[PDB]
């Protein structure tokens, strides 16, 4: 996040040192600066790379999900936690193979009457319950699971500033894997083809669990719908192994492609 | 437990406060026990790109012949 | 000089008189797990010279029409001597590698091969079903696979191939191939060098993992400038791949694993 | 309690704010880190790595491996350009999709020097001298070697060192340029010509390819994070 | 008053927050404590106590005192397993309801070593050698003593010391495993075989039981508090 | 009356603030007279499980025979 | 190597201690002691057959 070096003045040359010539076969990039190939003046550099630090690049709340609940089973909804339901944050994360950070979740809740001239309801309170992989998932908008004696819940009152909570680095590995070239199972010799088969590039069937959202108020016959837009921001970021960015449209959770396979336009070789 | 850092002043007001004093510092205090609750300090460091730009075993000088 | 080298590992030695230096991926040389980064508590096995030696996989042939080749590690070495034995007898395994690609021609030949080492080299499949490639197809072993010039969707619903369909300019994963240079690599330009040498440390989000379930590195070779000779529309030059595992240590010994095949 | 006064901006949600919030999973035993190779601290590190340029976007070559290959031949000397490009790293179709261009599309401003490296993939028996040029904006885009030679240029002699780098110095009026095609912040023209000609003996291929690479210099910086147009989502 | 700005998260109720609040019964004279025996500081203390495993969940034995009894006999040596188990402490039906399994079901992750102790309840005149085994995941689950003997194992000789403990070391790829049946974090197999055979003289019972116990080692830990599926409430 | 404790930093930012200074400390002040109003400090200790794991009168060594 | 200067090539010279099947393919040979010879300026290549024996001396 710092300063750039100054340009030193450089005069003419006539020597056996040729920085302009190189050999990219080695796998290295030629570290030339302007003064290597032209005469330069002294410039005191004041520009910095403060905004392109790994932290500043991700320091934005991106939408990862839009959970919908109809307060007239739709009285409650469950969202399997992921960053792949949307494309924008996903593409930025995928510039790297591994990552490690904390997360900040902000929830923007909106609601409205479906009918322009019918129904009425008192102010709604929402419960956003996190169900860690293993915990019982709600079957009804009002069954015993909503007691949350151990699961973390967030109760949001409609109209209040967006709710917000922080989550630590929760991975079971030392870093989050954006790419996993493997399987969760190894098919063994002799077992039925139905056996030992698993998805390519998938780890746990339930990585991070899911969110169960519901309106706590008793539902009125009035037609109402609410939407909880989930925004996530990685804070305290560290990333490893850069990768080229996604060039064609995403086709699922994997690196699969199908449709926009011809991303580049035509342009004449000798056309400026 | 307050942390006092200085800001990098961009646009300067016609004040001496825009050039010195606590007027170009900002104060921070953590209220939560879990580090996850903390904001980002944003006083982030940089590093050498060499691991990517020149992952070569036998180090070479730009003035000198790459293929030797 | 930058051009002459000799690599000795165990009972195997490789010599070259036309190198273009060597690349050490991310500037990290392979190493063993430190006590501060250790996870499994049992005493590891370290075959050393019996596993850390040069193994020559099958030779492929480069023609004017070739699109490219790919291999997965440790997969390509699963049947290689005592390295393969240790891989299958243990639940966990870790290793780094010295990849030496060989390709000689003459002063009247042209062509350039881009040799890339990719961590977590996930490839694209052939169906509309996501992540449908089956284990047997994803792990070809020493013979590896090939890149294609175009995407062709498998439509046989009765008998889906469940295979990869890596399109070359899309780097087999939906990214542009010209940007694959952000990964450790070397280029075998026929007018300059014979080979490419890459030293790969162990890369993963864990200190040790299952070698049968997970491939850490992928080796991709793409013809950047096609093979051409004098006036012989007909030209074929072999590309031999020699890889040596390094700092092998395995944990969790039990009965041998025999994976399902074909 | 302590008397307070709510100021405008209260209860809002700024997508770019930086505040503290309660932890939903308190006292969680976080898995410690390990030293994984290849860590990155700044996005500019990635912009400094050579990435191959898709120079040949002709209808038959675009979106194929041929878009990266620019063919040369042993024909008699000509003063016509081998290729032409505009210095619009984030918007020119040939630069916009390189690693450098991809990163620039997440920012609104860019400033600094760039360098273009060309690799000769002909046989060892082939020789030749080429002129790589850069003309700052404001005049007619060079169409002959005679005009190109009047600007910044490097005369590349082909031989043992297979590649040649031409640095495009930061010559600008504004302190930062925009990542969109805009005349006010236009950058100039890049072109290549034959200085002499490519010469090959008998029994040697008369046509060969050259590949181009682009990366940022150590004085390069970007600012004002924005959203890219390189990724979309329908429905 | 003092100018303030309300940040997002204001007026919400996080079920896991940790704030102060006014006391509804001020100046209350609290009854002082007494030193009651058996105080607990950490839930892991309970996971380290041996608890009997319901190993025999066959239809006639499950949910009876017989689910805890595994019967042996003086038959000639056989290479077939006496019992088989999967190392899924929170999900395997035989482990999920032990004190250890009960606690693990209130957490999402577990890591550490475990130990299985077996008690021989035959007569004093009975002798025998048994092989207790643990095979890390990835290969075929052992079905003969020949396969089991290739993994971690303890050869138990029956005599004065009635019990034998086999430690299942922490051998994992991930730093923590999940408390659900998931192949990615699978733990392996536990099995028992006859090394020689149980031998008894005349006038002595030819069949006897062994009881199994499970507890966590001192390097065991759990994280991410969650709700258990072991308790429900209808209406 | 402020209590300043340090946090156990999990994920580290690319800052020196993530490794030291008041930036890895958190501050606490009690506002109520009754201790019941206080939050939980969560700086909780552990103990020996022996009272449960080995409530034996005559102490025994694991290497040595239990039944002697 | 007594070919012309224009000739290139890589060869694998191997040594397999006794006891197994004599190598008949490069695949078997590569598992024993071997030197991969790259042809070029240095015209020759040496492969050392180390003393690997059970007895302290062998018979002629
Ligand atoms: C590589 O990029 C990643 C890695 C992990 C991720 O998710 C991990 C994750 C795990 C648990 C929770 C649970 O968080 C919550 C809690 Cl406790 C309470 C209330 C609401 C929420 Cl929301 C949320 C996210 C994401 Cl979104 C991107």
């Amino acid at each position: 996040a710092n300063n750039l070096p100054d340009t030193q003045s450089s005069g003419p040359a006539h020597s056996k040192e040729t920085p302009a010539l190189t050999a990219v076969e080695t796998g290295a990039t030629n570290p030339l600066v302007p003064s290597d190939t032209v005469q330069t003046r002294h410039v005191i550099q004041k520009r910095t790379r403060s905004e392109s630090t790994v932290e500043s690049f991700f320091a934005r709340g991106a939408c990862v999900a839009i959970i919908e609940v109809d307060n007239d089973s739709k009285l409650f909804s469950v969202w399997k936690i992921t960053y792949k339901d949307t494309v924008q944050l996903r593409r930025k994360l995928e510039f790297f193979t591994y990552s490690r950070f904390d997360m900040e979740f902000t929830f923007v809740v909106t609601s409205n009457y479906t009918d322009a001239n019918n129904g009425h309801a008192l102010n709604q309170v929402y419960q956003i319950m996190y169900i860690p992989p293993g915990a019982p998932i709600p079957g009804k908008w009002n069954d015993y699971t909503w007691q949350t004696s151990s699961n973390p819940s967030v109760f949001y009152t409609y109209g209040a500033p967006p709710a917000r909570i922080s989550v630590p680095y929760v991975g079971i590995a030392n870093a989050y894997s954006h790419f996993y070239d493997g399987f969760a199972k190894v098919p063994l010799a002799g077992q039925a083809s139905t056996e030992g088969d698993s998805l390519y590039g998938a780890a746990s069937l339930n990585d991070f669990g899911s969110l169960a959202v519901r309106v706590v108020n008793d539902h009125n016959p009035t037609k109402l719908t609410s939407k909880i837009r989930v925004y996530m921001k990685p804070k305290h970021v560290r990333v490893w192994c850069p990768r080229p960015p996604r060039a064609v449209p995403y086709y699922g959770p994997g690196v699969d492609y199908k449709d926009g396979l011809a991303p580049l336009p035509g342009k004449g070789l000798t056309t400026y | 437990g307050a942390q006092v850092s200085s800001q990098k002043v961009g646009a300067h007001e016609n004040s001496n406060r825009a050039y010195g004093g606590s007027t170009i510092n900002y104060t921070t205090i953590n209220y939560y026990r879990d580090s996850a609750s903390n904001a980002a300090s944003k006083q982030d460091f940089a590093q050498d790109p060499s691991k990517f730009t020149e992952p070569i075993k036998d180090v070479l000088i730009k003035t000198a012949p790459t293929l030797n | 000089s930058v051009r002459v080298m000799q690599l000795t590992l165990g009972n195997s030695t490789i010599t070259t008189q036309e190198a273009a230096n060597s690349v050490v991926a991310y500037g990290r040389w392979p190493e063993y797990i430190k006590d501060s980064e250790a996870n499994p508590v049992d005493q590891p096995t370290e075959p050393d010279v019996a596993a850390c030696r040069f193994y020559t996989l099958d030779t492929v042939t480069w023609r004017k029409e070739s699109r490219g080749w790919w291999w997965k590690l440790p997969d390509a070495l699963k049947d290689m001597g005592l390295f393969g034995q240790n891989m299958f007898y243990h639940y966990l395994g870790r290793a780094g590698y010295t990849v030496h690609v060989q390709c000689n021609a003459s002063k009247f030949h042209q062509g350039a091969l881009g040799v890339f080492a990719v961590p977590e080299m996930c490839l694209a499949g052939d169906s509309t079903t996501h992540m449908f490639t089956k284990y047997e197809n994803a792990n070809p072993g020493e013979k590896g696979g090939e890149f294609k010039g175009s995407f062709t969707l498998d439509t046989n619903a009765t008998n889906p191939a469940r295979n990869f369909c890596p399109v070359d300019y899309l780097f087999g994963s939906g990214v542009l191939a010209g940007n694959a240079f952000v990964y450790p690599h070397q280029i075998i330009n026929l007018r300059t060098n014979n080979c490419a040498t890459l030293v790969l440390p162990y890369v993963n989000s864990l200190s040790i993992d299952s070698m049968t379930k997970h491939n850490n590195w992928g080796i991709a070779i793409l013809p950047l400038a096609p093979l051409d000779f004098a006036t012989e529309s007909s030209t074929e030059i072999p590309i031999t791949l020699t890889i040596a595992p390094m700092c092998c240590e395995f944990n969790g010994l039990r009965n041998i694993t025999v994976p399902r095949t074909q | 309690g302590l008397p307070v006064l709510n100021t405008p901006g209260s209860n809002q949600y700024l997508t770019a704010d930086n505040y503290q919030s309660p932890c939903a999973i308190p006292e969680f035993d976080v898995t410690p880190p390990i030293d994984i190779p290849g860590e990155v601290r700044n996005m500019m590190e990635l912009a400094e790595i050579d990435t191959m340029i898709p120079l040949n976007l002709t209808n038959q070559r675009k979106n194929t491996m041929d878009m990266y290959r620019v063919e040369l031949n042993d024909a008699a000397h000509s003063d016509t350009p081998i290729l032409c490009l505009s210095l619009s790293p984030a918007s020119d179709p040939r630069l916009a999709h390189t690693m450098l261009g991809e990163i620039l599309n997440y920012y609104t401003h860019w400033a600094g020097s760039l360098k273009f490296t060309f690799l000769f993939c002909g046989s060892m028996m082939a020789t030749g001298k080429l002129l790589v040029s850069y003309a700052p904006p404001g005049a007619e885009a060079p169409k002959s070697r005679k005009e190109a030679m009047l600007g910044t240029h490097v005369i590349w002699d082909i031989g043992l060192q297979s590649s040649c780098t031409m640095v495009v110095p930061w010559i600008s009026n504004t302190t930062y340029r925009q990542t969109i095609n805009d005349s006010f912040t236009e950058g100039g023209y890049i072109s290549m010509f034959y200085q002499t000609r490519v010469v090959v003996p008998l029994s040697t291929p008369r046509k060969m390819d050259i590949l181009g690479f682009v990366s940022a210099c150590n004085d390069f910086s970007v600012r004002l994070l924005r959203d890219t147009t390189h990724i979309s989502q329908e429905a």
